[PDB]
């Protein structure tokens, strides 16, 4: 959710 | 009776909700919560309802879905012995999207307590609607955390309607699906989670239009996948229509909306196109259909169009009509350089075809014909 770089996040 | 007629609204908020912090830079910010109460204030919304302090739910209250490992877990994690917990830390998913801050704990205390003390106050039928803005964590999953919620409250909710409840209907219009709803219920048919939410490398990678439960639960989890840009006309074609559809195949007693404001136009996580009036239109087709309804929070990371969004949103569950001039209040800065309660949407290009709305519609009434 926050962020990127895989996952989502 | 007819359907109609304004409804009794009860509204919960802790005055120290907004003191927990979740950390420098962090998009989750708790302050949000006491900027919309603080609004809503100076609107003098607080003289047509029933404003309550909601209890803090006890270990006992969450473990109603949660695991006794996981809820042990959220009540001992400290930001001073972190070092201790290391491992059970990435077992429960607790240390970076969802970090550990002072009073951790007690925030989800005061998050679920207003949501099932609503439940509650709904399900001795002395309320038409309850509101609790600290609500609405839906990705929480049994025994772990994610995307910034911890328990989740609403499976505490619906768990409790089902009490004196048969059906009961789950609507989720956070920009992010609502998972931790979704998994909770996914093989049972006494709850349907509707969940509107953008698809397509974005957390939390759930949601698919092919996801519709399994077991007893088939054909009762309905997902609209949706792209970047989507304005208030594209949305509001097709979420009237579809909850129309399922109050007409489903026909719950008790309806819970997620109203979360990261699907707002500007938002800092979200990329959808909506205004408040937009995102509010769906508050009132909710409302139309004149069953207890139990309105919670969620995401929402640009806080000033949170605060706007909560607080029209309740003035439409009460009913009043409230000037565009924001009135003064303890946060009025936080509303420049137009100090207004509506928001105008960007210029982002809308991905979602007309012709993309309709088919995934289509779809979905597809879903929907196999209902008893
Ligand atoms: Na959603
Ligand atoms: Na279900
Ligand atoms: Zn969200």
């Amino acid at each position: 959710x926050w962020x990127d770089n895989x996952x989502x996040k | 009776s007819q359907g109609g007629g304004k409804k009794k609204v009860c509204y919960y908020y802790d005055g120290d909700i907004g003191n927990y912090y979740y950390g420098q830079g962090h998009p989750m910010k708790p302050h949000r919560i006491r900027m919309t109460h603080n609004l809503l204030l100076n609107y003098g919304l607080y003289r047509k309802m029933e404003i309550y302090r909601p209890h803090k739910a006890t270990a006992e209250e969450m473990t109603k879905y949660h695991s006794d490992e996981y809820i042990k877990f959220l009540r001992s994690i400290r930001p001073d012995n972190m070092s201790e917990y290391s491992k059970q830390m990435q077992r429960f998913n607790v240390g970076e999207d969802c970090p550990v801050f002072d009073g951790l704990f007690e925030f989800c205390q005061l998050s679920t307590g207003g949501s099932v003390a609503g439940a509650v106050k709904l399900n001795r039928q002395q309320t038409d609607m309850a509101v609790n803005w600290a609500g609405g964590l839906h990705h929480a999953k049994k025994s772990e955390a994610s995307g910034f919620c911890y328990v989740n409250d609403i499976v505490l909710a619906i768990l409790e309607l089902l009490k004196y409840h048969q059906r009961v209907l789950y609507i989720d219009i956070d920009i992010h699906h609502g998972d931790g709803v979704e998994e909770a219920f996914y093989t049972t048919d006494r709850v349907m989670t509707v969940s509107f939410h953008k698809y397509g490398e974005y957390f939390p990678g759930t949601g698919d239009l092919r996801d519709i439960g399994a077991g007893k639960g088939k054909y009762y989890a309905v997902n609209f996948p949706m792209r970047d840009g989507i304005d208030d006309e594209s949305y509001g074609q097709i979420f009237k229509p579809i909850i129309s559809k399922v109050m007409e195949m489903y026909q719950p007693s008790a309806v819970v909306l997620q109203c979360g404001a990261d699907s707002l136009s500007g938002d800092r996580l979200g990329c959808f196109n909506l205004t408040v009036k937009g995102h509010a239109k769906c508050v009132e087709v909710v409302k139309t259909f004149n069953l207890p309804l139990l309105m919670l929070g969620g995401g929402g990371y640009t806080i000033r169009n949170v605060a706007r969004c909560w607080t029209y949103e309740t003035a439409v569950a009460l009913d009043c009509e409230i000037p565009n001039e924001l009135p003064y209040n303890d946060y009025f800065e936080y509303f420049g350089p137009d100090f207004k309660l509506h928001i105008s949407p960007s210029n982002m290009t809308n991905q979602n075809t007309p012709e993309y709305m309709e088919k995934i519609k289509q779809r979905l009434f597809e879903n929907l014909r196999m209902l008893p």
